[PDB]
């Protein structure tokens, strides 16, 4: 009272002082059960993949992706990722998802990398400078590699031009080395621009079969569909806590509702634009949300000039939730707020200090 | 398999009033007995709504489509802009079962119409994107609105039995929600879709302009009446 | 080649302003706990130039 009224003094009143509020204990989030998952699962444990001048291209939209346990798995030997960070992939995400997928060389691992020449990066499969995703790769010698040799992989060698970024070439015609004309049959000049894999069990690390899948990420203008999980906890009532329900956020207290929300609203506000009932999306039932109290607080002294002894009123707030002065004196629930510091009497005076609600306070003790 | 008729579809384009349907659901926000102001794409109150007794129209903002359907001759819809490979194309269909729709460049016939011995209206269907099924939408007025903003395309679905003879009832009906797509195409025509035998179908279309409207909840979250905020001094 | 500069590539939390740090620990990048032996998702956090 003394430095809110900036004096050494104070006479015989009621002042106030400062406001009081409820601090929230905890913080909880909802959200849908999750579905729909990504189909990994056929891509990378496909039974057979394509050669690499042939990759496979797969279309990935409208589903939720986990990355947590493909980083988190330790049997991809190389897991490189240039756009972002890993652990960022679960928070933001992109329109579409593109997956390239192929066998190569274990020594040709690096060919595949933003800024990289060589045959596979200028025959088979190109990627551009500015590319933004992730590439994957793991060994596959004691599948991918034959004991009679995997010749049924090609790799391309000739072309007279290279490959764009995200450009494919099957082409079998015959190349021309030189300026002699070919019919159709390799000669001097002229050979065969694709070449078979010769992988065996036995021919040592970098000559391993490796199997390699590309994935790239892309933001057209159109909405994002595809990328992590939503974390989720439980709820608890009775108790002033902050709420994120389906990404509408406040602070408050949540009771049980009585209201009947048709079919296919989600929250419901009264008047002057204010939400009082949400739907819980994996429960789907109907709850109601209450400001947690708060209110001022006011200080009743008899003049420093007569004592030191004051009394306390918080107004508008049940004696139910107060917390030196938590216990203090007896305390009083009037139709005012409660009061601390002070005793109730069966007499009844004239006023000196007025309180409120046909009740006031005075000095004799308050 | 789609080939020309003989005989022309000319239909009769006549005229008749619009009275007081049309009316949606704006939001998914629970209100009880409370009068709420929105402005919002709608179809005006006694507008001229257009009577169809199967030519190409425009899409505009949005259409309003009504049918006194019997027996299900309606079968589905077609959306898009240049109507064959060029460009996206939007494709619903409701046959005995389940609801088809399809978002791909397909190659549509000059008169596409689903026959009866699935789908064969189109001569290719290429680099589809979007791909979607679900329960079926259908004396029954069958009444729906078509919008499309920013990349969002919102179809709303109403059911109702009714008695009277020709025109449309005097009555209100609000209509919820009932599908999203999150894609993105900028339609401009559309078609309708008829399954007739091989060997006499009316509906009645409308479009939708901005303007304010003033709708009551009731306790229960149901709207029951609207009013008209520029259509005449009293209402306003 | 100069290599005589480093800079820090990971961190757990972002930096206040005007600080310093030195400390050089490995980083655990993954689930795995590294436990101080350096290997899969743990990374030296200074990079030369
Ligand atoms: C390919 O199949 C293997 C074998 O089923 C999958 O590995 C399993 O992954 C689950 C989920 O993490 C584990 O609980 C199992 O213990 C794993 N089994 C083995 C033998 O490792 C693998 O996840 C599949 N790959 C993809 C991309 O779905
Ligand atoms: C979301 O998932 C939860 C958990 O699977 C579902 O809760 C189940 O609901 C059924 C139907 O009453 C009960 O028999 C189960 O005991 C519930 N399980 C749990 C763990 O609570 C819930 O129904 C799902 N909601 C939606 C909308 O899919
Ligand atoms: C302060 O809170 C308590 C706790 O709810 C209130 O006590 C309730 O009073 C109503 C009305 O008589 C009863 O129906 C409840 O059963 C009581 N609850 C409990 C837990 O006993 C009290 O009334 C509140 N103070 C004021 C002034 O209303
Ligand atoms: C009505 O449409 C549904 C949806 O396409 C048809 O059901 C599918 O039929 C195809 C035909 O080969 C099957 O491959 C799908 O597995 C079916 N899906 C479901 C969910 O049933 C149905 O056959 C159609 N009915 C008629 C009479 O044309
Ligand atoms: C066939 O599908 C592909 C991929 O869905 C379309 O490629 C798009 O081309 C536009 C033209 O600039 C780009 O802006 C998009 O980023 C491309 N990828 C998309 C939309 O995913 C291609 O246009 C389609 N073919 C036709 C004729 O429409
Ligand atoms: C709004 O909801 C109330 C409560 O559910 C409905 O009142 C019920 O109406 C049915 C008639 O089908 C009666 O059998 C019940 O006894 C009524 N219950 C109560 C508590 O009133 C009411 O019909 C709904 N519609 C309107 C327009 O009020
Ligand atoms: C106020 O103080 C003066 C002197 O300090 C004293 O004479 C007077 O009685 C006091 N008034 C009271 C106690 O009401
Ligand atoms: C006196 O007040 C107390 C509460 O302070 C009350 O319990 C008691 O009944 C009162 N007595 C009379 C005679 O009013
Ligand atoms: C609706 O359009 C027709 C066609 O011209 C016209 O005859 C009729 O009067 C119009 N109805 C109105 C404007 O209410
Ligand atoms: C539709 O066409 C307009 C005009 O050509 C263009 O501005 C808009 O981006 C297009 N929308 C698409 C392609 O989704």
């Amino acid at each position: 009272t003394k430095c809110t009224l900036k004096s050494f003094t104070v006479e015989k009143g009621i002042y106030q002082t400062s406001n009081f509020r409820v601090q929230p204990t905890e913080s909880i989030v909802r959200f849908p059960n999750i579905t729909n998952l990504c189909p990994f699962g056929e891509v990378f444990n496909a039974t057979r993949f394509a050669s690499v001048y042939a990759w496979n291209r797969k279309r990935i939209s409208n589903c939720v992706a986990d990355y947590s346990v493909l980083y988190n798995s330790a049997s991809f030997s190389t897991f490189k990722c240039y756009g972002v960070s890993p652990t960022k992939l679960n928070d933001l995400c992109f329109t579409n998802v593109y997956a390239d997928s192929f066998v190569i060389r274990g020594d040709e691992v690096r060919q595949i990398a933003p800024g990289q020449t060589g045959k596979i990066a200028d025959y088979n499969y190109k990627l551009p400078d500015d590319f933004t995703g992730c590439v994957i790769a793991w060994n596959s010698n004691n599948l991918d590699s034959k004991v009679g040799g995997n010749y049924n992989y090609r790799y391309r060698l000739f072309r007279k031009s290279n490959l764009k970024p995200f450009e494919r070439d099957i082409s079998t015609e015959i190349y021309q080395a030189g300026s002699k004309p070919c019919n159709g049959v390799e000669g001097f000049n002229c050979y065969f621009p694709l070449q078979s894999y010769g992988f065996q069990p036995t021919n040592g690390v970098g000559y391993q079969p490796y199997r390699v899948v590309v994935l790239s990420f892309e933001l057209l203008h159109a909405p994002a569909t595809v990328c992590g999980p939503k974390k989720s906890t439980n709820l608890v009532k009775n108790k002033c806590v902050n709420f994120n329900f389906n990404g509408l956020t406040g602070t408050g207290v949540l009771t049980e509702s009585n209201k009947k929300f048709l079919p296919f609203q989600q929250f419901g506000r009264d008047i002057a634009d204010t939400t009082d009932a949400v739907r819980d999306p994996q429960t789907l039932e109907i709850l109601d949300i209450t400001p947690c109290s708060f209110g001022g607080v006011s200080v009743i002294t008899p003049g420093t000039n007569t004592s030191n002894q004051v009394a306390v009123l918080y107004q508008g707030v049940n004696c139910t939730e107060v917390p030196v002065y938590s216990t203090g004196s007896n305390v009083f629930q009037t139709r005012a707020g409660c009061l601390i510091g002070a005793e109730h009497v069966n007499n009844s005076y004239e006023c000196d200090i007025p309180i409120g609600a046909g009740i006031c306070a005075s000095y004799q003790s308050i | 398999q789609c080939v020309n008729l003989r005989t022309r579809t000319q239909l009769p384009p006549a005229y008749t009033n619009s009275f007081t349907r049309g009316v949606y659901y704006p939001d998914k926000v629970f209100r009880s007995s409370v009068l709420h102001s929105t402005q919002d794409l709608f179809l005006p109150f006694f507008s001229n709504v257009t009577w169809f007794h199967n030519p190409v129209l425009p899409f505009n903002d949005g259409v309003y489509f009504a049918s006194t359907e019997k027996s299900n001759i309606i079968r589905g819809w077609i959306f898009g802009t240049t109507l064959d490979s060029k460009t996206q194309s939007l494709l619903i269909v409701n046959n005995a079962t389940n609801v088809v729709i399809k978002v791909c460049e397909f190659q549509f016939c000059n008169d596409p119409f689903l026959d009866v011995y699935e789908s064969g209206v189109y001569s290719s269907a290429n680099n589809c994107t979007f791909e979607y099924v679900s329960q079926p939408f259908l004396k029954n007025l069958r009444e729906f609105v078509f919008k499309n903003i920013d990349g969002y395309f919102k179809i709303y679905s109403k059911h109702t039995p009714i008695n009277l003879v020709r025109d449309l009832p005097q009555g209100f009906s609000a209509l919820e929600p009932l599908v999203d797509l999150p894609i993105g195409i900028n339609i401009t025509r559309f078609q309708t879709l008829l399954a007739l035998h091989r060997s006499a179908a009316a509906y009645y279309v409308g479009y939708l302009q901005p303007r304010t409207f003033l709708l009551k909840y009731n306790e229960n979250g149901t709207i029951t009446d609207a009013v008209d905020c520029a259509l005449d001094p009293l209402s306003e």
